[PDB]
């Protein structure tokens, strides 16, 4: 549970989260309750259910790498329980709204006197093809759909393997708050109501990028060919996701290392220690990776500086922060940053000041050298930059070895 | 033939039915046809107000789980539900919390409790289980204690249907509805009923509900000996009026009223829903009932009993000095009724875990 707490990642909010104690609840999607066959329907790998089959909470991908559930904790029988506390109503379309004779009616006219409307969207995929592009699993166009026409608070929660298209809502006024929790597992529900109802501020952000569209991503990520002895070239290199989108000059619609809170962060104090430092002797087992500045004692993985910052909760609610570091390392054909370092405070009381601390190994700072195989710290002016996301970044300093 | 026994306030009722008396002695004849048939508003059914008098419109409404159509309510058991507890107590609790539900919306009058009406002739009735056992003794005590609850709570209760009532199939309620008319299509079931198996079967549970304070009761759908139930003179004047010596007033079913002149003689008191449902569902009283009265055809004092035997309930669960609350939600449904709703929780601790 605490996990899927710490997870969920707020990406919009113009002022409808957190929910006080709404007393009308409307919820809509297949993916705010039960797989209508059993939350184990699918088998062995979650993967052998009917492709238009209401699955449910996405809890798990497909494939090898998911597993068998003693039971899930839907979104609404967690939002239940919160209304009935308040002593509120709750209603959910849970069917196909496409598909499903009256759906369409009954949203129609469950949502205009609602209070808050969730809208719980999915988008399965697994092991063993890639998804065909952005598409919201099963009716998630249609929901989004109705709902924005019947509602003016609106509270989109996606379920998803990756990144989805919500381009057509995502700047609809109506559309008041937007939070993606990835696959939660078994505790899907009471993991994220704690988060709306503000009990736990979220804290979770992107571990990828959001991009507006497909057609903005290393090119030829998928390789399509009846050709005997199929080909993909990665001539993008070093540069895959936010490395791609920061080289060529592309916003994306929510960056890497993005999610809001419920309270700001200002950062300030940026410094670089040069005498912190340490010797690699923690580590279980070592690499035989090659190095310049090695002399038989030292290591790739020592570190070799530390750097500190100070982030002040200037809001006017407790929350946790996802510092980030990011350095530019010189050199030719150089991503624009590597994020180099990440410490989450726990918790920062209003006003509440609290150090972020970085502890930079030698292999962080250094490229292959493809000439002479082996690691080497470059010379240079190296940028480190310390803020909230990959393109939220207050703080930048210099150095030069 | 059967006549119309007067209002006289009976036991409990006496300094109530005084005030009915006293006010009704001051209404013109437009006035009791006003009270006497349904208005247009958001609850089930609503009585003309009196607005000279300062008597407001009574709103009528469903059902017998608890007001119906509400938001910020709880949803009770059914009858059966209780019924099959077989305890006194919860079958009390439940009328007395549909009650305060009930009083706490806005409702004068709940068209409920279901006390024999259907009882249980057929297992396959398809509204069977509003009301409780398929036994007049059982259904005798829990109509009483039903009755009781809500109207300790202070929301005069419309004891249904009066009688007879035992299957759904061709009630055939009374609906002039596009050009056809239910009237030329075919007349209700006509339930034929001798006169040991109506007293010793279907009125038992009815006279555990007079006895217990109902202060209404609504005429069936069905015909009894191929008459009309809400113009029966037999059932309403004699049978209930004066054997039962029931002292509240006669609702119609929402189209169980077929005719102007025998409702009016032989037991109605209520014309329901009147202007109600685009009065689709007849409109026998009102406009007519003044004419029929101003005509000489009808007694004014035939209608004044009416319009007593509705003011008794009113007087008696102390409407006037502690009126209900406003009614606030849209009942009734567009686009019959194009009228916006409120909002009211009327939900309280203790509601959940008694049901
Ligand atoms: C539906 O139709 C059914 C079937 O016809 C109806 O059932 C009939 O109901 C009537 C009552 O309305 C009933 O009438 C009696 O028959 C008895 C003989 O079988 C008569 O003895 C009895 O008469 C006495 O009662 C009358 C009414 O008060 C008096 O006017 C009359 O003088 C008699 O009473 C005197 O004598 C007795 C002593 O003998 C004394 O105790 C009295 O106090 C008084 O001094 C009835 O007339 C029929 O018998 C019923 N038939 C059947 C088969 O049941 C039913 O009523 C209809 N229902 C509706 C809603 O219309
Ligand atoms: C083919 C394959 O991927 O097999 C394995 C078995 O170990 C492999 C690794 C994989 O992780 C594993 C266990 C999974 O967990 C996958 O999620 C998984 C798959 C990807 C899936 O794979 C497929 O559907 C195959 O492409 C499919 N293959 C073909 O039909 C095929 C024919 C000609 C050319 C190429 C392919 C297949 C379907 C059903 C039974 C056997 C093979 C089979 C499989 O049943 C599962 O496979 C079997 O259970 C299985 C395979 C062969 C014989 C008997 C059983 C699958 C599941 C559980 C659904
Ligand atoms: C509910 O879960 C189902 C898995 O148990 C899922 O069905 C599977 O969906 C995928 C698409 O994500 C299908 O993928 C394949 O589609 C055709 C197969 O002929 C190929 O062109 C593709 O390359 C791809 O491999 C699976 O076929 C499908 N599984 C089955 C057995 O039908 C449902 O889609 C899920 N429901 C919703 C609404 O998301
Ligand atoms: C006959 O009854 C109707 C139905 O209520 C009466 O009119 C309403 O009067 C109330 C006050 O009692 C007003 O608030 C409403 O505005 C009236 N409604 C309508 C539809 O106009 C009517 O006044 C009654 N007439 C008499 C003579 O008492
Ligand atoms: O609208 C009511 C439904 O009735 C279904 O049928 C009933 C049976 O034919 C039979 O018991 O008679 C009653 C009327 O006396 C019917 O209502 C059926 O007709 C469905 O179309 C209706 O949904
Ligand atoms: C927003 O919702 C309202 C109903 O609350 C609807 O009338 C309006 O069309 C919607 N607007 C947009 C931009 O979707
Ligand atoms: C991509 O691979 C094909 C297959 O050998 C090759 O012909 C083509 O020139 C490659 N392009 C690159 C590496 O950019
Ligand atoms: C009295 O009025 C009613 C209804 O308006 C009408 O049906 C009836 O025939 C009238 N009778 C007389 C004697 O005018
Ligand atoms: C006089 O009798 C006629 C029926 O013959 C009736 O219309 C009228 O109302 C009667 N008057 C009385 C007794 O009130
Ligand atoms: C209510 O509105 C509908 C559609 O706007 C209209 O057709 C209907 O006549 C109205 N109902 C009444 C009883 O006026
Ligand atoms: O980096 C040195 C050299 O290595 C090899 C090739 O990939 C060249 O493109 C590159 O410039
Ligand atoms: O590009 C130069 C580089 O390419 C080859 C390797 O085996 C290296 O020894 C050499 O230095
Ligand atoms: O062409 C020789 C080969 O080794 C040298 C590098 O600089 C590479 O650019 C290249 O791959
Ligand atoms: O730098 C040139 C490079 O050539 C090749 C190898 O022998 C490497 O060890 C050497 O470093
Ligand atoms: O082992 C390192 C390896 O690097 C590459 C070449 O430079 C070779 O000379 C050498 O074998
Ligand atoms: O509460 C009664 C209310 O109903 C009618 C209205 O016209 C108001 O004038 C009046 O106050
Ligand atoms: C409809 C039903 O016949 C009636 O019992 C209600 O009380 C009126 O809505």
């Amino acid at each position: 549970k605490e996990i899927g707490s710490a997870s969920v990642t707020l990406l919009k909010n113009t002022g409808s989260l957190p929910l006080k104690h709404p007393q009308r609840i409307a919820v809509l999607g297949n993916d705010a309750t039960y797989n209508v066959l059993g939350p184990n329907a699918c088998g062995l790998a979650n993967s052998a259910c009917d492709i238009d089959n209401l699955n449910g909470t996405l809890t798990t991908g497909g494939g090898s790498g998911s597993a068998l559930s003693p039971y899930t904790i839907t979104p609404l029988e967690a939002l239940q329980k919160r209304a009935i506390e308040d002593n509120a109503e709750i209603a959910a379309v849970v069917a196909n709204s496409n598909t499903t004779t009256g759906a369409e009616d009954a949203i129609a006219a469950l949502l205009p006197d609602a209070d808050v409307t969730f809208v719980f969207l999915n988008r399965y995929s697994e092991e063993g093809a890639d998804a065909p592009d952005f598409s919201l699993g099963g009716d998630g166009d249609n929901l989004m759909d109705l709902a924005v026409t019947y509602s003016s608070n609106v509270v989109v929660v996606i379920h998803t393997t990756g990144v989805v298209d919500i381009e057509k809502w995502a700047d609809n006024p109506n559309v008041t708050a937007i939070l993606v929790a990835y696959l939660p597992g078994q505790e899907a529900g009471n993991s994220l109501v704690p988060v709306l109802y503000g009990d736990v501020a979220p804290s979770g952000k992107l571990p990828w990028t959001w991009g507006k569209s497909i057609d903005d991503y290393v090119p030829n990520g998928v390789v399509y060919t009846d050709a005997y002895s199929p080909q993909s070239n990665f001539t993008e290199g070093v540069f895959i996701d936010y490395r791609w989108f920061d080289k060529m000059g592309i916003t994306p619609r929510y960056e890497f290392g993005f999610g809001l809170s419920y309270t700001t962060f200002t950062y300030s104090n940026l410094i670089v220690d040069h005498g912190r430092w340490a010797k690699d002797y923690s580590s279980v087992m070592e690499t035989a990776e090659p190095f310049a500045e090695w002399d038989g004692t030292n290591s790739l993985y020592d570190v070799i500086f530390t750097v500190f910052a100070t982030i002040t909760n200037t809001g006017n609610l407790t929350g946790s922060e996802v510092a980030q570091l990011y350095i530019s390392i010189p050199g030719d054909n150089q991503p624009v940053r590597q994020l180099r370092g990440f410490d989450k405070i726990k918790d920062l009381p209003v006003g509440d000041s609290a150090v972020v601390t970085f502890p930079i190994r030698r292999k962080d700072v250094s490229s292959w050298s493809v000439v002479d195989q082996l690691w080497y710290v470059p010379n240079g002016d190296f940028l480190i930059s310390v803020g909230g996301s990959s393109r939220d970044l207050p703080l930048n300093t210099t150095w030069t070895p | 033939q059967w006549p119309a026994p007067l209002a006289n306030g009976g036991k409990s009722w006496a300094s109530a039915f005084k005030k009915a008396k006293a006010t009704v002695t001051e209404m013109t004849v437009e006035e009791l046809a006003n009270i006497t048939s349904g208005v247009i508003g958001l609850c089930s059914g609503v009585t003309g107000a009196v607005t000279r008098l300062g008597i407001p419109e009574f709103c009528l409404q469903d059902g017998p789980i608890g007001p119906r159509g509400v938001h910020g309510s709880s949803q009770f058991p059914a009858g059966l539900t209780v019924a099959a507890t077989w305890d006194r107590t919860l079958m009390y609790a439940r009328a007395r919390g549909m009650g305060q539900e009930f009083h706490d919306q806005g409702v004068h009058l709940a068209l409920a409790p279901v006390t024999g009406g259907p009882l249980g002739r057929t297992p396959l009735n398809g509204r069977g289980w509003e009301g409780t056992f398929a036994d007049p003794y059982a259904c005798g005590e829990a109509s009483y204690l039903s009755v009781k609850g809500l109207t300790d709570a202070g929301v005069a209760t419309v004891s249904k249907h009066w009688i007879a009532y035992e299957q759904e199939t061709s009630r055939n309620l009374y609906i002039d509805i596009d050009g056809v008319s239910q009237a030329d299509i075919q007349l209700p079931i006509s339930s034929n009923v001798d006169d040991l198996t109506m007293h010793e079967l279907y009125m038992w549970s009815f006279a555990e509900a007079v006895r217990a304070g109902t202060n209404h009761i609504m005429c069936s759908y069905n015909r009894i000996n191929n008459t009309h139930s809400c113009s029966n003179a037999k059932g309403l004047n004699q049978l209930l009026k004066t054997e039962l010596n029931f002292q509240g007033g006669v609702v119609s079913d929402w189209g169980g009223q077929w005719d102007s002149v025998p409702a009016a003689e032989n037991g109605l008191d209520v014309a329901m829903p009147g202007k109600g449902f685009l009065g689709a569902l007849g409109d026998f009283w009102g406009a007519t009932l003044v004419e029929l009265i101003n005509n000489g055809t009808v007694s004014e004092d035939l209608v004044r009993d009416k319009a007593v035997r509705i003011l008794t309930g009113y007087y008696y669960l102390g409407q006037d000095t502690n009126p209900p609350p406003p009614f606030v939600y849209n009942t009734i449904g567009a686009p019959t009724l194009n009228a916006t709703s409120g909002y009211r929780n009327v939900r309280k601790p203790g509601t959940a875990e008694l049901i």
